[PDB]
RNA sequence: ACCUCGGAGCAGAACCCAACCUCCGAGCAGUACAUGCUAAGACUUCACCAGUCAAAGCGAACCUCAAUUGAUCCA
């Protein structure tokens, strides 16, 4: 039961997973955009 | 080392062998007192036994 | 203590009094080509290229080619630099090359290079994969006569031999279609040999073709002392080398000391050494063309070691020499398990006595 | 009084651990420098710490060789283009001639 | 006994002499180190060019220095059909006739070392995208050391 | 250590040799590096990977650490699933 | 004998024939080798594993070559 | 000035690491490998350790 | 007054080499987040401890710096 519940939350995590890559890349690189902006002032 | 105590007539191969036929035929020394449990039988020697 | 130079220093000629006032490299190309033509220079210090470049004997290596034939220069370029005009005032070439959309035509590029300059570049070709030195020893001729010889396979495809492709022995398995141009009353001799692939001898060759005497471009009708033995690279061997040699003969030959017989599918008479043949008949022909391919082992190869030779199929395989690993010590002293499992000998358990 | 303090470190045991023609195996350090004395050459590569051991196994030889840093690499690049016309700049290189063929093709079957 | 075929005494160890034999099944060593200096010489084959004042030119050269391939605007091959002989158009032309020549004699791979101002250069990526549709790899193989 | 003790008179075994070594039947002397789990923020991986190896000992400290230890633990043990059952002996070593 | 292997079904026969032909001698018979152990027992059981593994699976560089025969189809190319 | 910062992987594995950040600026957030799962995944901040 | 670590001279050219000898510094900072794993062969501050480089391989991609540091128990 242990094991098959570590197994199932990683399993749950590792399926919500990419939309958190791809949503954290697109805040990094909005981070670019402020710091450009405000390299450009 | 079965094959061994076997062949020189240390084990009677006809009678049931266990710890107590292993031991008058002196084919392996069991010390309790230093926490042996008894004999393992190994893989050593198979293709001539 | 000091030792003078054994030569000049390297920067020795360049005058250090003027040194604002001196030339200088503004551009790490000029340097690096003016490094590269020093690094081509011989020097009397020890050198990459004295430890590591190949050392030829200064021998010269001799010509055993045809004599070259013959241009007038002058009339030459002046053709040259009219047809450039020419092109130049064709106002379309000068509008594509602005606009960077110009072409050039490859098959007549190549057909005239192969007329031109293809000679020298295949005498370079066939130096860098060493027939030179197997097939001939040394002495090196210019191929004068384009050899363009394919393979029939399919019904409408044909594999070329041109310098050095690979050619499996399925595409290689019947006999090849040669056209070599030519005048009538000029004799001829076609040869196919594999250097690599004889399995005894290290230094010897297989004969896989050897047409006498023939009559021109017409390759068919010419004395046929061999017949044609397709290439038989081992398994795991590696890449051969299977070249074809043209001969220009004069005179007529007789071939008989070395006429292989009425199917030879023996490999100690298909034993054949380039060297030996054309010291024997030297006098005979001279070497005009030359084209090789490459072959790696196939089915084919495998039907012909069977069925056709007799043969079991050698099998080989390419090994590395066992792994350095140190006198053991009785004390490693700072190493670990690993250090013993490198001396173990091997993975299953031991128990001695017991 | 002294009030100079500091410089009580040992010595660093660094230069050449092998010499001319000795026979090094892979992975042996031929050299240890805390600056470019010796360059790597052929067969030999170099560790973070500057340091040249030998890549192949075999004889070290140690040649003069001509200078041409790599493009990116700036301040080498500047002293190249600031040199004067028809001057090359020579340097000290370490070679390990391999020894032994990469290995042979030997007999398995007779399939 | 049975009596063995003649043709079966077979040498214990293959002497293959190719040149390329090693080279071809990458095992043959690379010639490693020179990490200070410049170009990297591990490599096998090597594509070089040389744009000079009148002419562009190009070779594919072993390791040894040995030249197996050559193409140049100095051929009449060539001058017969550029209008010059120092354009992007030069290049294109020379890379086409140097990607079948090598083609033509089993170099398919080579490693191609273009300093900075070469490699940004419209000529060379012409040359390289010509000699990519042309049928050669620009990229040498992994030798297998083990 | 104790030579001769005051109860039984026999030499008594060092226990904090004990509980830092591990004693092959071989004659070798097992042991792990000092900081293997101390500033491994600072500490680079090849470094760390140095660290967390098991490593051999000198035969000054191997003979120093016989010393210290009584012969209980000097005898071959057959244990379950051991895994230095293996480095328990030494193969193919010559002098 | 492969080809006589009255216990192996005959598509799986000759999957096995064109899968493994680099394994069958001249005589036609299949030859499999095991040296991974000093027992004859483990190496026998290995052998077995193989021809069952050979059976399950016939039920049910490699750039290089693919790149180098892309080069020889480029030059096959040329028709009559 | 810097401190110490251990980030717990996104992917429940429990697989941690520490490092260095400046203390003026905010919850940190990467892209770390998770030897776990065999893979390159999210890693933020749960604990700050010491002062660097 | 100093006590630990590093660079230069003394100690000119493999290594090493002292003084309450002559000078200069260090007890960090910056980047990264595969700064992952593993593993031939070596170096070594004159011992040990400690320290250093690294082929190949798996998996990815297509660190600078000179010192910049602290063992065991125990928490
Ligand atoms: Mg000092
Ligand atoms: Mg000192
Ligand atoms: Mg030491
Ligand atoms: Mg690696």
């Amino acid at each position: 039961q242990k094991r098959r519940e570590r197994e199932q939350h990683i399993a749950e995590c590792m399926a919500k997973m990419p939309q958190m890559i791809v949503n954290w890349q697109q805040q990094q690189r909005e981070n670019w955009e402020k710091a450009q902006a405000d390299k450009e002032r | 080392r079965l094959q061994y105590l076997i062949d020189l007539g240390r084990v009677d191969p006809s009678q049931p062998i266990d710890l107590t036929q292993l031991v008058n035929g002196r084919g392996v020394t069991i010390q309790p007192l230093k926490r042996d449990y008894g004999v393992q039988l190994v893989e050593e020697g198979a293709d001539t036994f | 203590r000091r030792t003078p130079p054994l030569g000049p220093m390297p920067n020795s000629d360049i005058d250090l009094s003027n040194l604002e006032r001196l030339e200088k490299y503004r551009s790490f190309d000029r340097y690096r080509r003016r490094a590269e033509q020093e690094a081509q220079a011989p020097h009397w210090w020890r050198t990459y290229r004295e430890y590591f470049g190949e050392k030829t004997d200064p021998k010269e290596k001799i010509d055993i080619g045809l004599p070259p034939p013959k241009v007038s220069r002058t009339q030459q370029l002046l053709e040259r630099k009219q047809a450039i005009q020419e092109l130049r005032a064709n106002v379309e070439e000068e509008r594509a090359a602005r606009l960077r959309t110009a072409s050039v035509p490859l098959d007549a590029v190549r057909a005239e290079w192969e007329r031109t300059c293809g000679p020298y570049h295949k005498q370079r070709l066939a130096e860098y994969y060493g027939l030179y030195r197997d097939l001939f020893h040394g002495a090196t001729f210019v191929p004068r006569v384009p050899l363009h010889v394919a393979y029939a396979v399919g019904e409408d495809d044909l594999m070329p031999v041109y310098c050095g492709n690979e050619v499996t022995p399925t595409e290689a398995a019947q006999a090849p279609e040669v056209t070599y141009e030519a005048e009538e009353g000029s004799l001829w001799t076609l040869l196919l040999t594999s250097l690599d692939g004889h399995l005894l001898e290290p230094d010897a060759e297989y004969l896989h073709w050897l047409l006498t005497n023939i009559p021109g471009n017409r390759v068919a009708e010419g004395q046929v002392t061999c017949p044609y033995l397709p290439p038989f690279p081992a398994r795991g061997s590696g890449i051969h080398r299977l070249a074809f040699l043209l001969f220009k003969q004069d005179q007529p030959i007789d071939f008989s000391e070395d006429a292989r017989p009425s199917p030879c599918y023996q490999l100690a008479q298909r034993t054949f050494r380039t060297f030996d043949f054309y010291k024997k008949h030297q006098e005979t022909m001279t070497p005009a063309g030359l084209s090789f391919f490459q072959c790696r082992w196939d089915d084919s190869v495998t039907y012909i070691f069977h069925q056709l030779l007799d043969m079991r199929e050698p099998v080989f395989e390419f090994v590395r020499p066992p792994p350095y690993h140190p006198k053991q010590k009785r004390f490693p002293h700072r190493q670990p398990l690993r250090y013993l499992d490198r001396y173990r000998d091997s993975h299953e358990p031991t128990y001695g006595i017991y | 009084s002294s009030k100079n303090l500091g410089g009580k470190s040992s010595g660093r045991r660094q230069g050449i651990k092998k010499m001319e023609g000795h026979y090094v195996h892979a992975g042996n350090i031929i050299a240890t420098q805390r600056h470019f004395r010796w360059h790597p050459g052929a067969h030999v590569g170099v560790g973070k710490n500057k340091c040249l051991y030998a890549l192949e196994e075999g004889i070290v030889r140690y040649t003069k060789e001509v200078y041409v840093p790599h493009p990116r690499n700036t301040e080498a690049v500047d002293l190249i283009t600031r040199l004067p016309k028809g001057a090359v700049l020579y340097k000290t290189f370490v070679h390990v001639v391999p020894a032994k063929p990469e290995g042979t093709f030997k007999l398995v079957a007779m399939l | 006994e049975v009596d063995p075929v003649e043709n079966e005494a077979v040498a214990p160890e293959f002497t293959n002499r190719n040149p390329r034999n090693l080279e071809l099944l990458s095992v043959a060593r690379k010639e490693r180190g020179w990490r200070t200096v410049f170009p990297s010489r591990e490599f096998w084959h090597r594509l070089r060019v040389i744009r000079t004042q009148h002419h562009v030119e190009a070779l594919v050269e072993h390791q040894n220095g040995k030249v197996v391939v050559s193409a140049s605007t100095r051929e009449w091959a060539i001058k017969k059909h550029l209008y010059s002989t120092r354009n992007v158009v030069a290049c294109e032309s020379i890379g086409r006739v140097l990607a079948q020549r090598c083609l033509e004699a089993g170099i398919n791979f080579m490693v191609y070392q273009p300093t900075p101002w070469e490699a940004a250069s419209d000529s060379m990526k012409r040359l390289q995208s010509a000699m990519t549709e042309g049928g050669v790899v620009l990229r040498e193989p992994q030798r297998i050391y083990e | 250590l104790t030579y001769f003790s005051a109860r039984k008179g026999k030499r008594k075994t060092v226990k904090a040799v004990i509980d830092r070594f591990l004693r092959l039947h071989c004659g070798l002397w097992v042991r792990r590096k000092a900081g293997y789990k101390k500033k491994l923020w600072k500490k680079t991986p090849a470094r760390k990977k140095r660290l967390r190896e098991f490593v051999f000992c000198n035969k000054t400290q191997s003979k120093l650490l016989d010393k210290m230890t009584t012969s209980f633990w000097k005898r071959r043990n057959w244990y379950v699933d051991d895994p230095y059952q293996k480095y328990h002996d030494r193969t193919n070593l010559k002098v | 004998h492969l080809a006589t292997a009255e216990w192996i079904a005959e598509p799986v026969r000759q999957k096995i024939a064109i899968t493994h032909k680099n394994k069958i001698n001249r005589l036609g018979e299949l030859i499999l080798t095991s040296e991974s152990s000093r027992y004859q027992f483990r190496n026998l059981a290995d052998c077995l594993q193989k021809i069952r593994d050979m059976i399950t699976e016939a039920s049910q560089k490699l750039h290089r070559i693919r790149i180098e025969n892309m080069n020889r189809e480029r030059l096959r190319q040329k028709r009559i | 000035k810097n401190i110490l910062v251990r980030m717990v992987s996104e992917a429940g594995t429990g697989f941690c690491f520490n490092t260095k950040r400046n203390r003026l600026r905010e919850k940190l957030t990467l892209l770390h490998y998770d030897p776990v799962v065999k893979q390159r995944v999210l890693f933020v901040e749960k604990k700050k350790i010491r002062s660097l």
